[PDB]
RNA sequence: UGUCCUACGCCGGCAGGCGCGGGUAACCCGUUGAACCCCAUUCGUGAUGGGGAUCGGGGAUUGCAAUUAUUCCCC
C-alpha cells in the first residue's frame, strides 16, 4: 500500500523518477 | 498565609503605622 | 484607639485601619468613589450597602493595598474594609453586634471575611 | 467536527451553511482540484464531448469544471440551500433534486461518466429509523450501474472517518457488479491524502 | 477642610488644568509641535491639536503624587505597546524631547523645579495652583 | 554624469573628507573606520594599471578578492576581477557604481531552476 | 432592596417552568448587585446550579479566542443590553431572560452510536441543567454570530436575541436550532 | 448636516479620483507618494479643519493643497520627513506623488539593471 | 449586496427623521443606519443634534453603545 | 537581574550622542510607574483608518568586515 514512495529519513512522501508521482492501488474483490 | 505573603502583609502595615506618627539643619556645633 | 487589620486576593494585600471618626472612608487617599474601574464600584459598595450607612457612621478606615492587579485589589479592599468593622465592633462594642455583622455578612458572600484559598500553580521540570 | 456528525445533510446545509461555503477560499481551491484529477481519472477519450453525472453536485463548483473543459452534466443534489447557490452562480449543466440513496432517476444507459466529489460518506450514517446503510449505498450502486453504459467508469471521491466505512462502501460497490479498486493519492500523507474509488462496467 | 488633587476625578482634573494653562499664555510651545509623533511606537500624531498642554497639564499632576521624576522616568510612564509587524508586540518608551521640552516648559511657568537628589518635583507656588484649581473641579461636578 | 548633483570632474578633485557627505551611511561610517593596508595596497595596483596602460584602451585586468571594499570615485574606468570563490569576473568600473560595494558584482551562487497514475483494470 | 446593577430587581420574576427551578437561580437569596463574582463554581459536581443566572450569561460571552479573559468587557455588554431590553418591551430585563432559557432549552435531543460503519442515532432526553446549559449557549452563540461583520453593537443583538427568544419567535438563532434537534430527535424514536 | 450646493462625489488631482465620501485626512491618502502620516502634516500647514470631508472643499483651499504636497520645504516640512532624499543624479530633498514615484522606482530598478548589480539583476530575474 | 449608505443628508431623508426618529421608542447610532440607511459617522453625528435641540432624552453615555428614547 | 543593570542633566523628531553618580546587591536600578484592562475621541461594513508582506530613498549603532539587505529609526 503504497511502501515503495515511502520516505526512509522522515514521515511524508517523496517521488521517483521511474514511477509516477506517488500513489497506491489496491483492487477489488 | 505563607512566607511570600506574610512579609509583604507585615511590611506594609508597618509602614501605615509610621504615616500615623508622622501626624531642620544638623546640629554641627556642640557647645551652645 | 484603633484596630489594624488585612485582608487578601491573589497576591493584592490590604491593610485597613478603623477608628473612631465620622464615616470616612479612604483608599491609598483616594475616596472609595474614585477607586479606578468603575464597572466594579459595586463591589467596592457591598460591605457599606448590606450594613448600611449609619452603621459606618462611628468609624473612619483608611486602606493601603500593594501588589496584585486591578480587579485582585477590589477584592482584596472589599475583604479589608468588612473585615475591618466587624474586628472593631468585637473589640468596643458588644458580641451582640458583632454576631449579627458576621451572620448577615456571610450569607450574602463568603469572601468578605473568609479569603480564596486560590494561587497561581508552580511549574516543575 | 466533522460535517457528517451535525446531522442529516438537509438540515446541516441550511440557508446560513450554503453561504459560507460559496465564499470559502479552501472549498474553492481543493474541490476543483479534486475535480481535475477525478476528471482525469476516468480515461475518457479527448476531443470527445461526453455527457456526464454530477452526483452530490451542491454549489456546482465541480460541476462548472466540466463545462469548462467543454463537457455537459446533469447535478443530483439533496439539499435545496446548495441547489440555490448553483443557480445564483449561473453554471451550465442542468440540476435535479433528489436522494441518491432512493435511485437515480433514469433510463439504463444513459450516462458516458459519473463523477463524485465528496457525497459518498453521508450514506454510510443513517439518521432516519427507516433508513439503512446497507440499503442505501446498495440502492445507490445497483441504480447507478443500471443507468451508466457499458464499458464507462465512475470516479468516486469520499473521505471515510475510519477503516470500517472503506470496507462497508466497498463491499456494496463490488455486490452491484462494478470492477475496478481504490486509488489513493500521497497514501502516506495527511494533507494530500485523497481517496478514490475508480468503478467500471468490465 | 480644603479639597485636593487626590480627593477627585483624575480624567476631569486633566482636562481643567490644561484648559487653565492655555487660557495663561506662557508655556513655551515648541516650533516642531505640529510635525512629531510623541512616541515612537505611534503610527500616527495626536488627533488634538493642542496635545501640548494636555501632556503638560498631565505632567505636573504626576509629579505631585511622586515627587523626583525625571526625563527617563516620565518616558516609562508614558510609555505603550509597540506592534512589531508579524513579530510579537513589546513595551517601549516615550520620546525623550517631548518629556523634556515640557519639563522645560514648566520650569518657564515657575511651576517645576530640580530636585537635589533627582530629577524634578512642584514648586510651592505650584501645588498651591492645583489645589484651588481642583476647588474647582468639585464645585462643579459634585456639588451639581 | 552627476552624482548627488555633483559632475565627475570635480568629484575627482574631492578629497575623502568632504566625500562624506555624498555617500550614502554606511559608507560613511566605513569611510570614518578607515582603509586598511589590504586595500591601500590594491589601490596602488590599480592606479599603476592605469598609469603603464595605453591611453587609447582599457587598462589590462587586476585580479583581487577583495569583495567588502566600496568603490571610490578615482576608480572608474578600471578593470578589476573580482573572485566569487569559484572564478574571476572581470568588471569594468562605470560612474554610475560609486556608492556600492565591489563584492555584489560578482555573485557568489547560481539561479535555483525547478505523470500522474490512472488505472487500466 | 437588593438590586441588579443597582436597577433591577428580582423580586418580580416568575419562573413558569416546574422542571427548573431548582436551576434557574435568582431569586432572593441568589440576588447580587454585578454579576461578577469570582465564586469557585466549578469545583464540584451542581455547584454551578447555585450560580446567578446572570453571571452564567457573562462567562458565556467570554467566548472565541480573543475575548477569553475579558470579563469587564462582557459585564459592560450585559448591562446594555438589559437596558436595551427594558426599552423595546417595558418590562424586566430580567424577566425576558428566564423566558428566553425556558423556551431555548431542548427538551428531547439524541446520541450518536455505531458498531462499525452503520452510525444511527437514537432519542433521550435532556436533564434540566443541560436544559440550562444549551439555553445559555444557544443564545450566546446567536448574538456572536448574530453581528460580527456589521453596525450592529452586540449589547442590541443580545437585546434582540432575548428579546426574540422569550416571545417564542423563529426569528432566533435559538428557536431555529432548538427546533432541528428537536425534529431529529422526533425521527430517531 | 446636509450636502452643499457644490460638493463633488470624485475630485481630480494629480491624474488621479479621490473619493469626495471619504474624509480629507484620509481621502488624500489615494494619490501615491502621501501616507495617513504626510497628509495628516500637510492638512496641519494649510490650515484647514480636518472635519470636513474631502467634498465640500472649495476650489479654494484644494489648490493650497497640492502647492504644499508638491512643494513641501518652503512651508517648513522638516528635511527628515520626504520619502525622496538625497538622489543619486541630483542630490536634493523631495517628495514625489503621482507619477513621478513610478517613474523614479522604475529608473532605480533600470540603474541598478545596467550597472549589473546583485540586487538589480535579482529583480530582473524575479 | 455593498452598502452606498449617504455620508450626509440629503432633504428628503433629514425631514424623515426630525419626524419619524423621536418616536421609534428605542434610538441608536446603529439602528438608525440600518433604516436611514446612512454612514454610522453621521447616524451618531445626527443625533447630539437632537439631543441639543432637546428632542430625545439620553439613558447611558459610553465610548461603545449610546442608548436613546423618545420623550413620551 | 547584574559589574553590567541603570538613575539624573543637556542635544536631536526617532533610532542615537556628551557628561556626571548609585549598586557584588532584601543597600542601586526599583514605591520594578508592564501589557491586556478602564474612561473619553475619530472611523461605520468598505480588502476599509482591518492586515502587514514585498519594495524605493535616507539616517544611526556594534563590529577588523554589514555586499546576499547584522540590528534599529523616518517617509
Ligand atoms: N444522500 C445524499 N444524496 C444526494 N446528495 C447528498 C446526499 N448527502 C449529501 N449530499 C450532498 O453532498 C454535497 C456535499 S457538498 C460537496 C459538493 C461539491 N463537492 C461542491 O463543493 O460543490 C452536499 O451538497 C449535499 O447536499
Amino acid at each position: 500500500p503504497g511502501a515503495e514512495y515511502k520516505a526512509k529519513k522522515a514521515k511524508g512522501d517523496v517521488k521517483k523518477k521511474g514511477r509516477p508521482d506517488p500513489y497506491a492501488y489496491i483492487p477489488l474483490n | 498565609v505563607g512566607p511570600r505573603l506574610s512579609r509583604r502583609i507585615l511590611q506594609q502595615a508597618r509602614q501605615q503605622q509610621e504615616e500615623l506618627e508622622a501626624e531642620r539643619e544638623r546640629t554641627t556645633r556642640l557647645g551652645p | 484607639q484603633s484596630v489594624q487589620v488585612f485582608g487578601r486576593k491573589k497576591t493584592a494585600t490590604a491593610v485597613a485601619h478603623c477608628k473612631r471618626g465620622n464615616g470616612l472612608i479612604k483608599v491609598n487617599g483616594r475616596p472609595l468613589e474614585m477607586i479606578e474601574p468603575r464597572t466594579l464600584q459595586y463591589k467596592l459598595l457591598e460591605p457599606v450597602l448590606l450594613l448600611g450607612k449609619e452603621r459606618f457612621a462611628g468609624v473612619d478606615i483608611r486602606v493601603r493595598v500593594k501588589g496584585g492587579g486591578h480587579v485582585a485589589q477590589i477584592y482584596a479592599i472589599r475583604q479589608s474594609i468588612s473585615k475591618a468593622l466587624v474586628a472593631y465592633y468585637q473589640k468596643y462594642v458588644d458580641e451582640a453586634s458583632k454576631k449579627e455583622i458576621k451572620d448577615i455578612l456571610i450569607q450574602y458572600d463568603r469572601t468578605l471575611l473568609v479569603a480564596d484559598p486560590r494561587r497561581c500553580e508552580s511549574k516543575k521540570f | 467536527r466533522r460535517p457528517e456528525h451535525g446531522g442529516p445533510p438537509e438540515l446541516f446545509y441550511d440557508e446560513t451553511e450554503a453561504r459560507k461555503y460559496v465564499r470559502n477560499s479552501r472549498m474553492i481551491d481543493i474541490q476543483t482540484r479534486m475535480a481535475g484529477r477525478a476528471l482525469e481519472l476516468l480515461y475518457l477519450p479527448e476531443n470527445k464531448p461526453c455527457y456526464l453525472l454530477d452526483i452530490g453536485c451542491g454549489t456546482g463548483l465541480s460541476g462548472s469544471y466540466l463545462s469548462d473543459e467543454g463537457h455537459y452534466w446533469v447535478g443530483l443534489d439533496i439539499s435545496p440551500a446548495m441547489l440555490d447557490e448553483a443557480v445564483d452562480r449561473e453554471i451550465e449543466g442542468d440540476l435535479l433534486l433528489g436522494d441518491m440513496g432512493q435511485g437515480i432517476p433514469f433510463k439504463p444507459g444513459t450516462f458516458d461518466g459519473c463523477i463524485s466529489i465528496s457525497a459518498v460518506q453521508w450514506l454510510c450514517n443513517a439518521n432516519k429509523k427507516s433508513e439503512n446503510p446497507a440499503k442505501r449505498l446498495y440502492c445507490f450502486f445497483a441504480s447507478l450501474f443500471s443507468v451508466l453504459v457499458r464499458g464507462s467508469r465512475a470516479v468516486l471521491q469520499l473521505y471515510p472517518e475510519n477503516s470500517e466505512q472503506l470496507e462497508l462502501i466497498t463491499t456494496q460497490a463490488t455486490k452491484a457488479g462494478f470492477s475496478g479498486g481504490m486509488v489513493v493519492d500521497y497514501p502516506n500523507s495527511a494533507k494530500a491524502k485523497k481517496f478514490y474509488l475508480c468503478l467500471f462496467s468490465g | 477642610p480644603g479639597v485636593t488633587v487626590k480627593d477627585v476625578n483624575q480624567q476631569e482634573f486633566v482636562r481643567a488644568l490644561a484648559a487653565f494653562l492655555k487660557k495663561s499664555g506662557k508655556l513655551k510651545v515648541p516650533e516642531w509641535v505640529d510635525t512629531v509623533k510623541l512616541a515612537k511606537h505611534k503610527e500616527l500624531a495626536p488627533y488634538d491639536e493642542n496635545w501640548f498642554y494636555t501632556r503638560a497639564a498631565s505632567t505636573a499632576r504626576h509629579l505631585y503624587l511622586r515627587g523626583g521624576a525625571g526625563v527617563g522616568s516620565m518616558t516609562k510612564i508614558y510609555g505603550g505597546r509597540q506592534r512589531n509587524g508579524v513579530m510579537p508586540s513589546h513595551f517601549s518608551r516615550g520620546s525623550k524631547s517631548v518629556a523634556r521640552r515640557v519639563l522645560q516648559a514648566l520650569e518657564g511657568l515657575k511651576m517645576v523645579e530640580k530636585d537635589q537628589d533627582g530629577g524634578r518635583k512642584l514648586t510651592p507656588q505650584g501645588q498651591r495652583d492645583l489645589d484651588r484649581i481642583a476647588g474647582q473641579v468639585a464645585a462643579a461636578n459634585k456639588k451639581h | 554624469f552627476t552624482y548627488r548633483g555633483v559632475d565627475l570632474d570635480q568629484l575627482l578633485d574631492m578629497s575623502y573628507e568632504q566625500l562624506m557627505q555624498l555617500y550614502s551611511a554606511r559608507q560613511r561610517r566605513r569611510l570614518n573606520r578607515g582603509l586598511r593596508r589590504k586595500q591601500h595596497s590594491l589601490l596602488k595596483r590599480l592606479r599603476k594599471a592605469k598609469k603603464e596602460a595605453p591611453p587609447m584602451e582599457k587598462p589590462e585586468v587586476v585580479k583581487t578578492h577583495l569583495r567588502d571594499m566600496i568603490i571610490l570615485p578615482e576608480m572608474v574606468g578600471s578593470m578589476v576581477g573580482v573572485y566569487n570563490g569559484k572564478t574571476f569576473n572581470q568588471v569594468e568600473i562605470k560612474p554610475e557604481m560609486i556608492g556600492h560595494y565591489l563584492g555584489e558584482f560578482s555573485i557568489t551562487y547560481k539561479p535555483v531552476k525547478h505523470s500522474r497514475f490512472i488505472p487500466l483494470k | 432592596d437588593i438590586k441588579l446593577f443597582g436597577k433591577w430587581s428580582t423580586d418580580d420574576v416568575q419562573i413558569n417552568d416546574i422542571s427548573l427551578q431548582d436551576y434557574i437561580a435568582v431569586k432572593e437569596k441568589y440576588a447580587k448587585y454585578l454579576p461578577h463574582s469570582a465564586g469557585r463554581y466549578a469545583a464540584k459536581r451542581f455547584r454551578k446550579a447555585q450560580c446567578p443566572i446572570v453571571e452564567r450569561l457573562t462567562n458565556s460571552m467570554m467566548m472565541h479566542g480573543r475575548n477569553n479573559g475579558k470579563k469587564l468587557m462582557t459585564v459592560r455588554i450585559v448591562k446594555h443590553a438589559f437596558e436595551i431590553i427594558h426599552l423595546l418591551t417595558g418590562e424586566n430585563p430580567l424577566q425576558v431572560l428566564v423566558n428566553a432559557i425556558i423556551n431555548s432549552g431542548p427538551r428531547e435531543d439524541s446520541t450518536r452510536i455505531g458498531r462499525a460503519g452503520t452510525v444511527r442515532r437514537q432519542a433521550v432526553d435532556v436533564s434540566p441543567l443541560r436544559r440550562v446549559n444549551q439555553a445559555i449557549w444557544l443564545l450566546c452563540t446567536g448574538a456572536r454570530e448574530a453581528a460580527f461583520r456589521n453596525i450592529k453593537t452586540i449589547a442590541e443583538c443580545l437585546a434582540d436575541e432575548l428579546i426574540n427568544a422569550a416571545k417564542g419567535s423563529s426569528n432566533s438563532y435559538a428557536i431555529k436550532k432548538k427546533d432541528e434537534l428537536e425534529r431529529v430527535a422526533k425521527s430517531n424514536r | 448636516l446636509v450636502i452643499p450646493e457644490k460638493f463633488q462625489h470624485i475630485l481630480r488631482v494629480l491624474n488621479t479620483n479621490i473619493d469626495g465620501r471619504r474624509k480629507i485626512a484620509f481621502a488624500i491618502t489615494a494619490i501615491k507618494g502621501v501616507g495617513r502620516r504626510y497628509a495628516h502634516v500637510v492638512l496641519r500647514k494649510a490650515d484647514i479643519d480636518l472635519t470636513k470631508r474631502a467634498g465640500e472643499l472649495t476650489e479654494d483651499e484644494v489648490e493650497r493643497v497640492i502647492t504644499i504636497m508638491q512643494n513641501p520645504r518652503q512651508y517648513k516640512i522638516p528635511d527628515w520627513f520626504l520619502n525622496r532624499q538625497k538622489d543619486v543624479k541630483d542630490g536634493k530633498y523631495s517628495q514625489v506623488l503621482a507619477n513621478g514615484l513610478d517613474n523614479k522606482l522604475r529608473e532605480d530598478l533600470e540603474r541598478l539593471k545596467k550597472i549589473r548589480a546583485h540586487r538589480g539583476l535579482r529583480h530582473f530575474w524575479g | 449586496d455593498k452598502l452606498n449608505n449617504l455620508v450626509l443628508f440629503d432633504k428628503a431623508t433629514y425631514d424623515k427623521l426630525c419626524k419619524e426618529v423621536p418616536n421609534y421608542k428605542l434610538i441608536t447610532p446603529a439602528v438608525v443606519s440600518e433604516r436611514l440607511k446612512i454612514r454610522g459617522s453621521l447616524a451618531r453625528a445626527a443625533l447630539q443634534e437632537l439631543l441639543s435641540k432637546g428632542l430625545i432624552k439620553l439613558v447611558s453615555k459610553h465610548r461603545a453603545q449610546v442608548i436613546y428614547t423618545r420623550n413620551t
